[PDB]
């Protein structure tokens, strides 16, 4: 009639990826965790843009739509920038948004590759992923000579259900019970099958007995990070998103029980 | 190329033609769809006398 | 008590028409107390049955030790004193059909009672003396236990 | 009538169906010719033609 | 039930047998049995039911030459009688309380409800008779006093249930007043006719014939005879 | 409105379920609902307590009142014949067989407790046996919703 | 044409209640939560925090259509207890395994960096 | 037609039903008197619908007989079957 | 045209992995080694790099 006492154990940590495993905790948990990850975790990225020259052969729809998938470094800025919504100024203000701008002209008969480099923010706290100090720069378009490109966009802060630019994650292996022992699945031929990375068996054997008694534990995570976060902030975001709904609709109860008498 | 933003269609009290004051053909024009013979055929079969007429005479060209 | 029927049962013959299923099998058995045949469809992934196991069967009308009948409704917070401790292996069906030699004149002497476990399903036939509390549609058990 | 053609009927369709003195259905299985023309006003007016 | 059975197997199944008095204190509870035995004019009501079922069999052979017993009719008796034994928890173990001439009585008094032609005049009553012919057959032969009594074995509720529900079943049944049967027909026939191929002996089949139907021609692509013999050319093959 | 009610009393799809054509429904369950009822009444499925409240929670003719389970112990756990009893509205009865049942067996014993669980069989609106197919839920005469129409 | 905002799943619209609660007449002690902009992102972690209190009978949620963002979580209990307490009940206890988690992660990741 | 003897069905058709809820619906959407309760029905359907229900419809049905004559079947005089 | 920024399937960054991937390429590599060399594990973001036409370097010799 109360809550688990679950526990992590962080296998792989870098800057790319993190790789942890919950243990003692229910699968509905766990996988909210994984969705919140993809769909409900801030991050800053380009949601306006005023083209104000445009001479390449990629139409404005084309040029905007790319800049939004490019990641911006949002560490530590997105939990001070707030919600175009909710905030109380118009345009697109310092505390709801981040400028950006581009200028490029290709006067050179070389053909010039305009990249994420190129977009010059005010604040040097958000900047591309490429740019931040190996890997390439992100290519926005190219340019013949006598073509121009000349923007001014802004970055606003949101999540993943909006539009995927928003989603932090690469890819989010989410996996639990290796060894098929609850047989959740049902392989015709489990002679067939590889084992996975986390699987615990001889190679003799195809799969785990099957356990009555059984329930989903120790779930294991592969937080890749497409580099705007770090892959442990992500998991931090994460968990205090989902905490931060339950407690909102908590209150919202609240209010609802109240204001029935 | 068949997407449905090309194929989606309305109407209600549109333009209609000069020859006969009944709806135009084609989402070009506004136009109506065709209540066919067979259509007639299926509601006379279903006995439904006043939305056969709703359709054929108040509905298109009363 | 509650009680329709109880007997210990050997078990004969397993799947003898082949494995159907995989997390069911058709157990065919004979008792010795009363030579009653039994063909039974137990979930063998949770309960795993054996050839020659041998186990007491005892089908009733209700859980509680104490006559009263039930309500067919799933109620986990029920501490009454029910009789599924005392045993491993139990189902909750009905009775669909009984079966017998009765002639035109004279009465039934071997009867064959059907009960289907929502959709596991179970033939005991026998001496009517020892079925004379199974009737078309009613709700019964199974209170199975496996012993040495 | 082109042609004739000759057959035992497997379908119970096409065999006689009698009633049995015990009063059972019975399908006997007897021959019947199937032509490529039709005159049955002619045909009909026949000896052994039902 | 009465078509395809034979004499001996029709008499067993369904003439009711008010001589063997073990069997009916098997099927009949104590006050019905002796009734049964004593009186007479209820044996002569049974063995009235049983010839008049006896006279529909022999309609029925004349109806349906061939051995299908496959017919639509308005209710399904077979399901309604299901329903009876579920709705009122009837044990087919224990003696019914049905009396078999409540039964014949019963029946009869629900075809003279079920009116498809209504009047009194001879020619709307033959037309009645003729029009519920194939369901009063059907009923008899499956509302059987017998049949009432070994094999569904209701109960005077339930069987005063089973009339009601028949009646209001059949009475739902009847086509109403105003129905386009015409375009109904047509739809009925044009619709499998879009499903249907185009294409001993070879045969037109599909749209061409059903073509060849509805526009009479006189000269169709495939005619052809069904030639039956009658005595022994239709046994051996040299006289054939 | 008189268009309005017209329709709603003649040509609504629920009264349009079973034809004239071929006194038969023309409407009947689906490629993936046909598949998976076939897949969900065989006789090896088991339903745990959180999965049998997901489903229940789609019943819209549904009284509140979780049956009890088919087995009780070790673990609780419904079948799906249970579940699409609940499904099965009124107490309608009905008798089919499936798209597999052998000829040698409607014969032989084992008639009225089939092995492969076919013989479908519905009694007080329970599915007390049988694996549903086109034959028991499809187009076909006489199927199940034939019956409930 | 038609595409609906991508805000319009989350954002609650001017009017409208984030949680509305339904007395189950069907059965006593039952209610229905119908929440709106949530998906089963909540509803499983509810439902399944539910079915791990013993006072109740019932926890199921549903989504009435995907396009829609709204989702109706069913609840029943014994008399002695209430459904409005256990949705409180259950949400306390989801904030709480998320803190605990979230302290044993940053623990976690301290205890990795300095290795 | 002598009314003592009308040989027409007594239970109402389909399209009669139909015809009698549209026409009554009508006249309750142009604020005509209603029979019934009205607890909580707005929409002229529900509200002619429920008339049915309780055989308060003051309409006579003019069934045409293919001779010429007719029979004027009252909504009350009907037996509703749906 | 170009060379997307994500992948469509994982939400990958492949826009700064194409002009290396061609880079890899005239050094000869092998099409598989040069997905590996780039960090393109699963098949979704090799989808990406395998299965790309450069048409903009095509619409870039036409004058501006
Ligand atoms: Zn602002
Ligand atoms: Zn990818």
């Amino acid at each position: 009639p109360y809550a688990n006492q679950p526990t992590v154990r962080i296998t792989e940590l870098t800057d790319e990826n993190v790789k942890f495993i919950i243990e003692n905790t229910d699968l509905a948990v766990a996988n909210s965790i994984r969705r919140v990850f993809i769909a409900e975790v801030p991050i800053i990225a380009i949601d306006w843009v005023q083209i104000d020259a445009n001479s390449s052969v990629l139409h404005d729809e084309f040029i905007a739509h790319r800049l939004g998938l490019i990641p911006l470094t949002s560490d530590d800025i997105v939990d001070k920038l707030q919600y175009s919504r909710d905030c109380t100024c118009e345009e697109f203000c310092p505390e709801c948004s981040v400028e950006f701008t581009l200028d490029v002209r290709c006067n050179e008969d070389q053909t010039r590759h305009v990249t994420s480099r190129d977009l010059i923010s005010n604040s040097p706290r958000v900047i591309p992923v490429t740019s931040r100090n190996e890997q390439d720069d992100i290519l926005i378009v190219k340019l013949r000579k006598g073509q121009e490109l000349r923007l001014r966009a802004y970055a606003k802060k949101g999540f993943g259900k909006e539009h995927a630019k928003w989603n932090p994650t690469a890819g989010v292996a989410f996996e639990y019970d290796p060894d098929n022992a609850l047989r959740h699945t049902v392989y015709p031929k489990p002679e067939e099958w590889p084992k996975s990375e986390y699987s615990e068996l001889d190679e003799d054997e195809s799969q785990a007995p099957y356990d009555p008694n059984g329930k989903p534990e120790r779930f294991y995570y592969n937080v890749e990070s497409c580099g705007s976060l770090r892959p442990e902030t992500i998991v931090l975001s994460a968990l205090s998103g989902l905490k931060k709904k339950l407690s909102d609709l908590q209150t919202q109860l609240s209010h609802e029980i109240q204001s029935d008498v | 190329k068949h997407m449905v933003d090309d194929k989606i269609h309305s109407r209600a009290r549109g333009p209609i033609q000069i020859l006969n004051r009944q709806p135009m053909e084609g989402r070009s024009r506004d136009g109506g769809l065709r209540f066919g013979e067979m259509e007639r055929d299926c509601q006379i079969a279903h006995g439904a006398a006043q939305f056969l007429r709703e359709r054929l005479f108040e509905a298109s060209d009363p | 008590a509650g009680i329709l029927f109880e007997d210990i049962f050997d078990v004969k013959d397993i799947d003898p028409e082949g494995k159907k299923f995989d997390r069911v099998s058709r157990l065919h058995c004979e008792s010795e107390s009363f030579k009653m045949d039994l063909i039974l469809d137990v979930n063998i992934q949770i309960y795993p049955v054996d050839l020659g196991d041998k186990f007491r069967l005892v089908i009733a009308s209700t859980l509680y030790e104490d006559g009263t009948l039930d309500d067919g409704e799933y109620n986990p917070t029920d501490d009454r004193p029910s009789r599924a401790d005392q045993f491993e292996y139990v189902m909750y069906g009905k009775v669909y059909r009984i079966e017998g030699d009765e002639t035109s004149t004279e009465a039934a002497t071997r009867l064959s009672a059907y009960v289907s476990y929502g959709g596991l399903l179970m033939r005991l036939q026998g001496d009517a003396n020892n079925l004379h509390g199974f009737e078309v549609d009613s709700r019964v058990y199974l209170l199975m236990k496996k012993l040495a | 009538i082109s042609k004739v053609y000759m057959h035992l009927p497997q379908t119970d369709n096409k065999k006689k169906i009698i009633i049995t003195e015990d009063g059972e259905f019975k399908a006997l299985q007897e021959w019947i010719l199937e032509t490529d023309g039709v005159s049955l006003m002619r045909v009909l007016s026949e000896k052994d033609v039902d | 039930a009465t078509l395809k059975p034979s004499n001996k197997a029709f008499e067993k199944k369904f003439r009711f047998d008010y001589t063997n008095e073990r069997a009916l204190r098997r099927t009949l509870q104590e006050d019905l049995v002796k009734d049964v035995l004593s009186n007479a004019h209820i044996q002569n009501e049974l063995e009235r039911e049983f010839e008049r079922m006896r006279e529909d069999r022999e309609v029925l052979r004349v109806i349906f030459p061939t051995g299908d017993s496959k017919v639509v009719l308005p209710c399904n008796l077979l399901r309604m009688i299901w329903n009876a034994q579920k709705i009122f928890h009837i044990n087919p173990r224990l003696p019914s309380d049905l009396h078999p001439i409540k039964v014949v009585e019963g029946v009869k008094e629900l075809s003279k409800k079920l009116v498809i032609v209504n009047g009194d005049d001879p020619l709307s009553r033959q037309a009645q008779e003729n029009a519920t012919l194939l369901f009063n057959i059907h009923l008899r032969s499956t509302l059987c006093s017998r049949r009432m009594a070994e094999e569904f074995r209701l109960s005077g509720e339930a069987f005063d249930w089973l009339l009601g529900e028949i009646e209001s079943k059949f009475n739902q049944a009847i086509a109403h007043p105003g129905e386009m049967v015409g375009a109904l027909a047509a739809q009925s026939l044009g619709e499998p006719a879009t499903q249907m191929t185009l294409n001993a002996k070879n045969v037109t089949l599909g749209v061409p014939r059903l073509k060849e139907l509805i526009n009479i021609s006189k000269k169709p692509k495939t005619p052809s005879l069904t030639v039956f013999l009658l005595g022994q050319s239709a046994r051996d093959a040299e006289r054939a | 409105l008189e268009t309005r009610a017209e329709i709603q009393e003649l040509a609504m799809v629920p009264r349009m379920i079973v034809t004239p054509q071929s006194n038969r429904p023309v409407m009947g369950i689906v490629q993936d609902t046909l598949t998976a009822v076939r897949k969900f009444t065989k006789r090896d499925v088991f339903l745990e307590r959180g999965e049998v409240m997901n489903l229940l929670m789609f019943l819209s003719t549904w009284d509140g009142k979780v049956p009890q389970p088919a087995i009780l112990k070790p673990r609780p756990l419904w079948t799906g014949k249970q579940i699409f009893s609940l499904i099965i509205p009124g107490h309608i009865n009905c008798i089919r067989t499936h798209s597999t049942h052998p000829d040698d067996e409607d014969s032989g014993p084992y008639k009225h407790i089939s092995p492969g669980d076919t013989k479908v069989v519905v009694e007080n609106g329970e599915l007390i046996m049988g694996i549903l197919c086109k034959k028991s839920l499809g187009t076909s005469a006489g199927s199940l919703v034939h019956i409930s129409y | 044409m038609n595409a609906p905002p991508a805000f319009e799943s989350f954002l609650l619209f001017e009017g409208e209640k984030k949680i509305t609660i339904n007395k189950d007449t069907k059965v006593p002690n039952a209610c229905l939560f119908t929440i709106n902009k949530e998906d089963h992102t909540l509803g499983n972690i509810i439902k399944s925090q539910l079915l791990k209190d013993p006072q109740v009978l019932f926890a199921g949620y549903k989504v009435p259509h995907p396009l829609e963002h709204k989702i109706i979580i069913r609840v029943q209990t014994t008399p002695d207890y209430s459904p409005q307490e256990a949705f409180t009940n259950a949400i306390t206890d989801l904030i709480s395994e998320l803190s605990l988690l979230e302290e044993r992660f940053r623990v976690a990741i301290k205890d990795k960096q300095e290795g | 037609q002598a009314n003592q003897k009308r040989i027409t069905t007594p239970y109402m058709t389909k399209y009669e039903r139909a015809r009698v809820l549209g026409t009554r619906a009508l006249q309750i959407a142009m604020c005509a008197p209603v029979m019934v309760e009205l607890e909580g029905e707005t929409d002229p359907l529900l509200i002619a619908m429920k008339e049915l229900k309780a055989r308060k419809i003051p309409i006579i049905i003019r069934r045409y007989l293919p001779d010429g004559s007719y029979e004027d079947w009252g909504v009350d005089e009907l037996i509703i079957s749906d | 045209m170009i060379i997307p920024v994500r992948c469509f399937t994982c939400g990958k960054i492949v826009g700064n992995k194409w002009e290396a991937y061609l880079g890899l390429l005239q050094a000869e590599y092998t099409e598989g080694d040069a997905l590996d060399a780039l960090g393109l594990k699963r098949y979704c973001c090799r989808r990406m790099l395998l299965a790309h036409v450069d048409l903009i370097e095509k619409l870039l010799n036409y004058a501006p």
